[PDB]
């Protein structure tokens, strides 16, 4: 807890820390849901866990996966209002890049742009950081499948595979063990459906107790289009192990 | 280059009596050699027993009258519904006209009413704002056909002071009939507003165009 | 933030009533248009306003033309204890009857006078404005404004609009205790001269010659008035004004 | 109106010390160690590539950035501030010098511009000072090779050899005994590798440390041939393979 | 703008004992080329107002957008917009005249001639004309362009003065309007055979007729 | 930005007694696209009006190490616009850490030229290679761009275009493309008084460094 | 939705339009000494004989910004332009550097001009004024 | 004690979820005198009890004319009442100038609500602290509105605001159908209003100096009676 | 701990646990508001509001609690009246702008997204205050019937049945029971009767109250939003009274 200031604005504590940024980081785990992103041979797969405690809530309206553009998809970990704010800003940034430079926005450039905005929020005294973690997944025409994660602190980095949530350590360790065993920085499968099945199996063996078609949300990015699967597609993927 | 100005013709006349004022105008709106309307008033009752008429470009005159009426309304709001005098109205109109010094109104303005003592008062305004108080003023493209008639049939030194309202109305009607006979633009009607201590009275006469 | 939200929330744009000046000039939000010490003048929103005004001011209703003060002879001189200002009251023919003589001299204050010698509306408007400025200065400083200060104010004002289309030449005459009697000439081109004898109008060389024949500092009130009347008659109903430290006094013909 | 101003975030303490600058320095001292060594033939800039998650691609994030074809930099502190400052410095190198004099700025002038930008954040009404320290290595025709260190307060000093970060004191002690006026670029690289070997707690290979050099021109990196007067870039980032080869030897 | 590019020709309107009648042809000409057929130049505003616009087509569409915005804003937030809180023709004409004069004073006018016709709540007929200079006037008969020179005498033969308004039935006014449109089609090069008509009556409401053609053509006196 | 001061003074001087000094108005420029790259050539003779000023002028401008352009019209405007776009391209490539594309430079040039409403007299031929292939565009001074396989510009552009129409085909080699460009420039030199002397050539191929040749004819 | 700026001409003029520089002896007139423009520059001369492209260049990025805000309002809603304008206003108002004119880094990041250069950036360009106190008075409104 | 920590401004909520500054603004109404408004199918009237500083002073003007068909009476702060009256006058003037249309009473209420709400959510501006009673006549007939400065407007047949205004409200509630059906007889409605406001008096008597009346109707423009003009109703 | 001292005196501030206490205080202010519910039937939505009785001096036809944003959108709110009016005005402006631009009634999800963005924008700065209202809205578009609820944090969700106010827990329990009893679908009139029953059950605390109901369905209202006439309202009231006792 901050002693004097730093309870309101983002300035240095005597230890040399930004407490508001750390609190925004802590605020990202309130949803108690996990997301996992993996790279195929020529595709990228993101899978998130759906929780519907209220039976009055409409399941179809609950989602944390967004289509920023034709090629870039985004997964947000954190509260949904800041998630939608970040989604709209990312859409605007990608469209503006396409208009200004004459070619489609790559995933890493968008991640860096959002990171610069986060740096603005962390340095300005009258602006607050957004308590969300963003994961952009796409298939860049120069780098193949790509995953890039950005945090409230203004830091972005690309991953061979990644997992974020309240139980991210288990999934990260399992992925690291799998990569050490197979000695490949990706998945050697030519179809995105097999990558989706592998990611579902990994999520099942990481979280445990399995899940049904109404407890999952899957998005697939190819070199042509990023799309989000429906209940029937997820159930059919569940059937195939 | 777009031309923002125009001309709609028309003739107006203002006369000041000893206890009344008269402001008359022909009620015909015409473009170049065509009749837009055979009855379009150009003299209005602008509040506290003050009659105003701007002749020339119709849009400019309508805008000036509208602005003056709004100014009078705010004047009543600000000062306990105080009655606006004719000289204060004249200065207000001068400021309104000079506020467009570099984009002037293409109108000639005449206002009439009663002064503080109670005599008739007529004020005349050039398009840029300069004004003065006159006993009689004719504006429009018939003044050269109206002023000599008045000077012949009356004296401003039968003295004008002894005239009654009916005699002034008769003189105005005769002068406008003569102008209608001689001038193509004048005709189709004549509206007269008489300002006395009892208020403003309106009369209409039909000229030789129907 | 509320103003920002209202700016991006949706007729007024077409009416141009989202601007403060348009609402103020149309007397929508109050009578603040008639409360500006420095008046605001409308200018066409085009690249060439001056050429537009010059082209449209020379085109054909006689009543809808800008009235110009007639080039009548005007004379002014300071002899020993005041300023004699002489004008000729020769009216011009028109479609009107005058209830009084033409006011060819503007009474700025009970102590200041001016002459038109140019555009009538410009002279009247700006000399009334100068009178208001002098009154405000006298209220603030608790002392009569010097004639030099008033002439300089008028000169700066007419210089700020130099080349726009104004046309006025005035003679500010005033008697103060510190300076004595002073006469300045202020032109619409920003010219500001200080002088002892001024003659302007259609014919002024003859009047100036008559003055130079019989001018001296050791004159009297009656002698100066007679000299001014004689000069005006020779340049050709002679209105005279005698300005002393107590103010100006008007004479119809005496 | 109270909206027309904002009070200064950095204010003097009763002892005469600006608290925000000192706290920024404290934040810098908690960062990963970076170092620079100046030799007669070039300048070596080295750092450790930290990785919170082993699944992250280390090549996607580079702590050493090319400012100009002859000037490079490394940071210690907060990454986002480093990225913002690098972008601003790259823009300033063109707006202020190349579009005016038709040539890239010297090392000292670019360092001065960066220091001015950093100082402007310590006397403001709503931005905290940058929490980074900078090591800038460059070469120019009229001054040879140069190495500078820039503090969060906006103060920059030239160094023969220096280090910042967590193990700055130990690295400085090691470099005090291993520097001389007859040092060569290869010897400087070896000394920098040895100094970094004592600061990395975890795996020490070519994928965990990053190095760059300011040496002779590299005409093969220009991308075009035909103009003899067009000198090639002097800044070169050593690959992981070269780092592994030097570690083996 | 500086000049119209696609233009309409004429709108003619008359008053009768119970209401007003207005008419205009459906054509947009590109110079001497009769380019667009099927251009509606009569805009029904409310249930009792009709606006006829002649001139630049783009400015006519802009004015249509303004009228739609005004109608939409009227219901915000009146729950009686269809009730006594509807838009009178006087309100619409005052707004349009203000817009036209403001744009004229800004040296960017709308090159149009506008006739507003309708019936007030108390049953009084309303008929006004405004143009690009902001000049407004009223008359028992109104017309624009070549209609102001040819159709106007034909209409004034029926409604000569204010006293003749109660004596004119709707059939007479409609017949006169149709005859005037036929004359305009005869003697106007930029005119069109197809036209639209609108009748606003204080009893029967608004009647809008489209796809009306000039008939009873006399061409046999040639050889 | 660019100052508008002394505009009225210059107009007064022109209208009363003085003549404004003239500006250099730059001369054949050609661009030919072959199966694996592009070639951009220009004449090297610059004349100050009717008098030859230099027999070796470098009219080939560099935007990127693999994106080059040649400009006609006002020489100062062409050079300034090219240098500004080159600085922007370098900054963008540093920001994205990727090789710059010809389409990005085309977009920047088009928007900049449309900003000034044709008051900047630069007519450009822009050729280059990038990860997406080889590209060749023509840019007008008012901000309009066109795409083609062979382009010509300058005073002697008609002779060059005639030569290009004579001896161009889809499948061409590097040597044949260089010869065709040289022949077009030579025809512009011989049949027009605005071109002369040697030829400057720049060849950009896919996967190889750009090759710049000065005085190819000798 | 404008590409070329429009309505760049003045509609009204007065002697006290420049509120920052006004005389104290006569508050209705401008102060020529503190203007430091040359001493012979009436305001009317600014209404005639201007380069046609000067107005287009002076207000060009503002027009594009307004068009972008209008597009956001049409497609996204009021919230997006409201937030963009709020962020830009906060950034502009917090900054106060009397000794410099170059814009902040955060302003360029918000404007998406981190790696963009124009002639305004290359060319950023007395007896009275041009000191710290005048800028303080202008900023604070006193 | 705990309320003392959460009443700093209008952008702060209490832990229980209360906005105390707006509540204080509402409580500021009681410091003014009592005004009554009541309308029938044809006319709408306002009755005001004015107050003076002392014997040598004049009385406050509690009734303000906004337009020839609309007016209002105040209860609370003077500055906010002045501001709101000027705003309503400007709105009526704009409507008449642009459309030649009389501003509706409901539209005036909505504009006042929109203006007043914005001060209860931003920083730097306190909420308004004046209650208003607005009477008018338009195409929908006679209208009476009560405006509460939190940003609320209610349409009612009759009401009263100010100090000790509960007695007048109770009297109006009791004699509702009696005064509703008073058409074409303005004097009866005015007398009913005076009788209703007489219930709120305490050790005071209505005189020609402290009584003000306002009336609007179908053919009657908004008129204010003061002094001897109300002597017949006492 | 529901009272976070040191982190609850300003709007845009994170607590050490990562919470915004001003938003939670706004939610608590909402929880004390009047009870309003919404039920999504097979081809429409039904809105129900418990209206507290007031003085007889009020005009019965000029004080309606259920607000109409557009011809196909119905909306109710619980919390602060000025904030609810402000949000309804913003929603009307958004719907009008969308209809003008794209010449079609605005879809309910797009309207909900715009409203949620506007609400969330008020939790980013310390110079503004979170909306003290929770809004239940809905309607019918080309995709079918939609019902949404929006919170002071800017978070909105689509619900089969929504309830807010003092008696929110009992209303939510009744809605869950109704959903369980109707797994396949629910008709419009049955939805109206159940809404009346739930509103009457939710009033367990002394004070007399009335009920307002509103329909928006294709079969009944032809896709528009309407109120309830005398016959259906009386039938619903009688059914609710019968269910009570």
């Amino acid at each position: 807890s901050a002693a004097g200031y730093d309870r309101h604005i983002t300035i240095f504590s005597p230890e040399g820390r930004l407490y508001q940024v750390e609190y925004a980081f802590k605020a990202t785990n309130q949803t108690n849901i996990n997301s996992l992103a993996v790279r195929g041979k020529d595709c990228t797969v993101v899978i998130s866990q759906k929780k519907v405690p209220d039976k009055l809530l409409d399941p179809t309206t609950v989602s944390y996966i967004f289509c920023i553009s034709r090629t870039i998809g985004m997964v947000v970990n954190g509260p949904i209002p800041d998630a939608r704010n970040a989604a709209l800003r990312a859409k605007a940034e990608a469209a503006e890049f396409r208009y200004k430079y004459g070619y489609d926005m790559p995933c890493d450039v968008l991640a860096k742009r959002m990171a610069n905005l986060s740096q603005i929020y962390t340095q300005r005294a009258y602006m607050r950081p957004l308590g969300v973690i963003l994961t952009f997944v796409s298939v860049d025409e120069e780098l193949g499948p790509s995953i890039y994660k950005t945090d409230p602190a203004g830091y972005y980095v690309g991953y061979k595979a990644t997992a974020t949530g309240p139980k991210q350590q288990e999934i990260t360790t399992n992925l690291e063990n799998h990569f050490k065993k197979s000695k490949i920085d990706h998945i050697n499968e030519e179809s995105w459906e097999k990558v989706v099945e592998f990611a579902i199996t990994h999520m099942i063996d990481a979280l445990g107790t399995e899940f049904s078609k109404n407890d999952l949300e899957v998005g697939v990015a190819t070199k042509d289009k990023f799309f989000t699967l429906s209940a029937e597609n997820i159930e059919e993927r569940l059937v195939a192990i | 280059q777009f031309n923002p100005y125009g001309d709609n013709g028309g003739t107006i006349l203002g006369i000041a009596g000893e206890d009344f004022a008269v402001l008359a105008g022909d009620t015909r709106n015409i473009t170049d050699y065509s009749i837009n309307s055979r009855y379009e008033p150009k003299v209005f009752d602008c509040g506290d027993n003050i009659v105003m008429s701007a002749n020339g470009f119709a849009a400019d005159g309508d805008a000036l009258v509208k602005r003056f009426k709004n100014s009078v309304k705010w004047y009543h709001f600000d000062h306990n519904d105080k009655k606006l005098s004719i000289n204060s109205a004249a200065r207000n109109i001068q400021h309104l006209l000079y506020g467009k010094r570099f984009f002037p109104y293409y109108v000639h303005t005449i206002i009439a009413g009663l002064d503080e003592d109670g005599k008739g008062a007529v004020y005349s305004f050039d398009p840029v704002g300069s004004y003065e108080r006159e006993q009689c003023r004719a504006g429009g493209a018939a003044a050269s056909l109206i002023m000599p008639f008045l000077d012949n049939q009356v004296n401003f030194k039968k003295p004008l002071k002894y005239l009654s309202v009916e005699e002034v109305i008769k003189l105005v009607r005769d002068s406008f009939t003569s102008a209608t006979e001689r001038h193509i633009q004048v005709g189709d009607g004549l509206e007269i507003l008489i300002v006395t201590k009892d208020g403003v009275r309106k009369e209409f006469y039909e000229l030789k165009r129907d | 933030m509320q103003a920002i939200a209202d700016s991006f929330s949706v007729l007024v744009k077409e009416l141009q009533y989202d601007n403060e000046q348009n609402l103020e000039s149309d007397f929508v939000t109050g009578a603040s248009q008639f409360q500006r010490l420095a008046p605001s003048l409308t200018v066409p929103p085009i690249a060439s306003p001056q050429q537009f005004l010059r082209a449209h001011t020379d085109d054909r209703n006689p009543d809808c033309k800008i009235k110009i003060a007639h080039g009548t002879t005007t004379l002014a001189f300071r002899f020993q204890g005041g300023i004699i200002v002489a004008v000729d009251s020769r009216a011009t023919a028109g479609n009107w009857v005058a209830s009084q003589t033409v006011k060819k001299v503007i009474e700025i204050n009970p102590f200041l006078l001016g002459t038109m010698a140019g555009g009538a509306a410009d002279c009247q408007f700006w000399e009334t404005w100068l009178g208001s400025q002098c009154r405000l200065h006298e209220l603030r400083e608790k002392e009569r404004i010097s004639v030099a200060a008033a002439s300089k104010i008028l000169s700066n004002l007419v210089y700020q609009y130099k080349g726009a289309g104004l046309s006025m030449g005035t003679m500010i005459c005033g008697y103060t205790r510190k300076e004595g009697p002073t006469i300045y000439y202020v032109d619409s081109d920003g010219t500001r001269l200080k002088g002892d004898i001024f003659c302007v109008g259609s014919g002024q060389t003859f009047a100036y010659g008559v003055l130079d024949s019989n001018y001296k500092w050791d004159l009297s009130v009656e002698d100066a008035l007679y000299l001014g009347k004689r000069s005006i008659l020779a340049a050709a109903s002679v209105n005279l004004y005698h300005v002393t430290e107590d103010g100006w006094i008007y004479h119809g013909n005496h | 109106m109270t909206d027309r101003y904002s009070f200064s975030l950095t204010t003097f303490s009763p002892s005469g010390k600006l608290g925000q600058i000192d706290y920024a320095l404290t934040a810098v001292k908690q960062g990963v160690t970076s170092l620079g060594i100046k030799a007669t033939n070039g300048v070596v800039i080295a750092t450790e590539k930290k990785s919170s998650s082993p699944l992250a691609m280390s090549e996607t994030l580079s702590k050493v950035s090319l400012l100009t074809p002859d000037i490079g930099a490394v940071y210690s502190g907060m990454g986002p501030d480093y990225r913002v400052l690098v972008d601003k410095s790259r823009k300033v190198a063109h707006t202020s010098y190349k579009r005016i004099y038709g040539e890239y700025p010297p090392t000292k002038l670019l360092v001065s511009e960066v220091a001015k930008i950093m100082q402007e954040a310590t006397q403001s009404g709503g931005v905290r000072p940058f929490g980074v320290s900078l090591l800038i290595a460059g070469h120019d025709e009229f001054n040879g090779f140069s190495l500078y260190q820039v503090d969060p307060s906006g103060s920059y000093f030239p160094w023969k050899a220096t280090a910042i970060g967590k193990g700055s004191v130990a690295a400085k002690t090691f470099l005090e005994k291993r520097w001389n006026d007859e040092l060569e670029l290869e010897d400087a690289i070896h000394i920098a590798l040895l100094t970094l070997k004592e600061s990395v707690e975890g795996e020490f290979n070519g994928d965990t440390i990053e190095l760059a050099i300011i040496g002779d021109e590299n005409p093969d990196l220009l991308g075009y041939t035909g103009i003899p007067t067009d000198k090639g870039p002097r800044f070169r980032k050593l690959t992981s393979q070269e780092i592994n080869d030097r570690l083996e030897a | 703008t500086q000049q119209p590019i696609v233009t309409g020709t004429s709108v003619i309107s008359m008053k009768y004992d119970n209401g007003v009648i207005i008419a205009a042809d459906n054509l947009g000409s590109y110079g001497s080329l009769l380019r667009f057929n099927g251009v509606e130049r009569l805009i029904p505003v409310g249930d009792n107002t009709v606006v006829g616009i002649s001139g630049d087509i783009s400015d006519m569409q802009h004015i249509e957008r303004l009228l739609k915005d005004l109608v939409t804003e009227n219901a915000y937030d009146n729950p009686l917009a269809d009730a006594e809180e509807a838009l009178e023709p006087s309100y619409i004409f005052e707004y349009l005249a203000t817009v036209m004069y403001q744009r004229r004073s800004k040296m960017n006018p709308l090159w149009n001639a506008i006739i507003v016709a309708g019936v007030q709540s108390n049953g009084d007929q309303f008929l006004r004309y405004v143009n690009l200079l902001g000049v407004t006037y009223s008359s028992p008969t109104l017309a624009t362009g070549f209609g102001a020179h040819m159709a106007n005498p034909l209409l004034r033969k029926v409604v000569d003065r204010e006293s003749d308004i109660p004596k004119t039935t709707v059939q007479v006014a409609e017949e006169a309007i149709v005859n005037a449109m036929r004359v305009l089609y005869y003697r106007d090069a930029r005119s069109s055979r197809n036209f639209s008509l609108a009748i606003i009556d204080k009893n029967t409401g608004l009647t809008f007729k489209k796809n009306l053609q000039v008939e009873n053509m006399k061409w046999d006196f040639a050889k | 930005g660019l100052s508008f001061d002394n505009y009225q003074r210059n107009n007064f001087l022109a209208e009363n007694s003085h003549t404004q000094p003239k500006a250099t108005s730059t001369t054949t420029i050609v661009g030919v696209k072959f199966n694996n790259g592009v070639v951009i050539a220009a004449d090297t003779r610059s004349t100050q009006g009717p008098i030859v000023a230099d027999k070796n002028c470098a009219k080939l401008h560099r935007i990127s190490p693999k994106i080059w352009c040649a400009g006609a019209g006002t020489a100062a405007d062409t050079e300034a616009v090219t240098q500004l776009i080159g600085s922007n391209i370098e900054l963008h490539s540093l920001y994205t850490s990727r090789e710059p594309r010809v389409v990005s430079a085309l977009q920047m040039l088009k928007q900049h030229l449309f900003k000034y409403q044709g008051h900047i007299g630069a007519y450009l031929i822009v050729a280059g290679v990038d990860p997406t292939g080889s590209h060749l565009f023509s840019i007008h001074a008012h901000g309009s761009t066109d795409v083609g396989y062979y382009l010509s510009l300058g005073s002697g552009s008609l002779a060059a275009m005639a030569v290009l129409e004579s001896h161009w085909k889809q499948d061409l080699t590097k040597e044949e493309a260089i010869k065709l460009a040289s022949d077009a420039i030579q025809a512009g030199i011989w049949n027009d008084l605005g071109s002369g002397s040697n030829v400057d050539v720049c060849v950009m191929e896919i996967g190889k460094d750009a090759e710049y040749l000065r005085n190819y004819t000798p | 939705m404008n590409i070329v700026p429009q309505d760049t001409f003045k509609s009204q003029v007065s002697t006290d339009q420049d509120k920052s520089v006004l005389s104290s002896a006569v508050p209705s007139l401008p102060d020529t000494l503190r203007q430091q423009e040359g001493g012979a520059v009436p305001l009317s001369t600014q209404l005639n004989d201007r380069h046609p492209l000067e107005s287009t260049l002076k207000n060009w990025e503002t027009t594009q910004r307004q068009r972008q805000m209008e597009q956001y309002r049409q497609i996204f809603g009021i919230a997006e332009p409201m937030k963009r304008t709020m962020e830009m206003e906060i950034v502009n108002r917090t900054d106060f550097n009397p000794l410099s004119t170059n814009g902040s880094i955060h302003r360029d990041i918000l404007l998406n001009k981190e790696c963009s250069i124009d002639w305004e950036d290359v060319y950023p360009g007395t007896m009275v004024g041009d000191d710290v106190h005048s800028k303080i008075e202008k900023q604070l409104g006193i | 004690m705990f309320r003392n920590n959460y009443d700093g401004d209008t952008v702060t909520f209490s832990p229980t979820g209360r906005l105390f500054q707006v509540e204080y603004a509402l409580e500021a109404i009681k410091q003014g005198s009592v005004t009554v408004g009541l309308r029938s199918n044809t006319h709408a009237v306002l009755v005001a009890l004015k107050r003076n500083a002392d014997e040598l002073s004049s009385y406050q003007k509690k009734i303000i004319k906004c337009d020839e068909h609309m007016g209002l009476s105040l209860a609370g702060l003077a500055p906010d009442a002045r501001v709101l009256s000027n705003y309503l006058r400007q709105q009526c003037n704009y409507s008449s100038l642009v459309f030649n249309r009389k501003l509706a009473v409901e539209r005036a209420g909505h504009l006042l609500c929109d203006k007043a709400q914005k001060n209860t959510q931003s920083y730097g501006g306190r909420p308004y602290g004046v209650g208003l009673l607005i009477i008018g006549y338009d195409k929908s007939g006679a209208h009476l509105l009560e405006f509460q400065p939190s940003g609320n407007v209610t349409e009612l047949y009759g009401t009263a605001i100010g100090a000790r205004s509960q007695g007048a409200k109770t009297y109006l509630e009791r004699t509702l159908d009696t005064f509703i059906k008073i058409d074409g007889n303005p004097d009866e409605l005015i007398k009913a209003g005076v009788e209703a406001i007489s219930q709120s008096l305490r050790d005071e008597s209505l005189t020609v100096d402290n009584l003000s009346i306002a009336i609007v109707g179908k053919d009657t423009p908004f008129t204010i009676y003061d002094g001897e003009a109300v002597a017949k109703y006492i | 701990t529901s009272i976070g001292t040191g982190y609850d005196l300003s709007n845009s501030v994170f607590s050490p646990d990562g919470r915004n206490f001003q938003v939670e205080y706004a939610v608590k202010a909402v929880e004390n508001g009047t009870t309003s519910i919404g039920i999504k039937c097979n081809d429409g939505v039904v809105f129900a509001v418990e209206k507290l009785i007031t003085s007889k001096l009020l005009v019965p036809q000029k004080n309606v609690k259920i607000q109409v944003v557009d011809r196909h959108i119905g909306c109710v709110y619980s919390g602060l009246i000025p904030d609810g009016r402000h949000l309804v005005n913003r929603g009307r402006e958004e719907a009008a702008s969308f209809k003008k631009l794209y010449k079609t009634p605005i879809p309910i999800p797009a309207f909900a997204d715009r409203l949620g963005q506007y609400v969330q924008a008020h939790t980013l700065y310390n110079s503004v205050r979170p909306f003290g209202v929770s809004t239940i809205f809905g309607g019918v578009d080309k995709n079918g019937a939609h019902l949404y609820m929006l919170e002071p944090s800017g978070s909105y969700w689509g619900y089969k049945g929504a309830a807010t106010g003092k008696g929110r827990q009992s209303a939510k329990a009744e809605l869950e029971k109704l959903v369980d009893h109707h797994p396949e679908g629910l008709s419009a009139r049955e939805a109206v009767k159940q809404a009346a029953k739930i509103i009457y059950l939710a009033h367990e605390d002394e004070k007399d109250f009335e009920l307002e109901i509103s329909w928006c369905s294709l079969s009944e209202t032809n896709g528009l939003h309407k109120f309830v006439k005398g016959d259906l309202l009386q039938e619903a009231i009688d059914f609710a009274q019968k269910e009570i006792n």
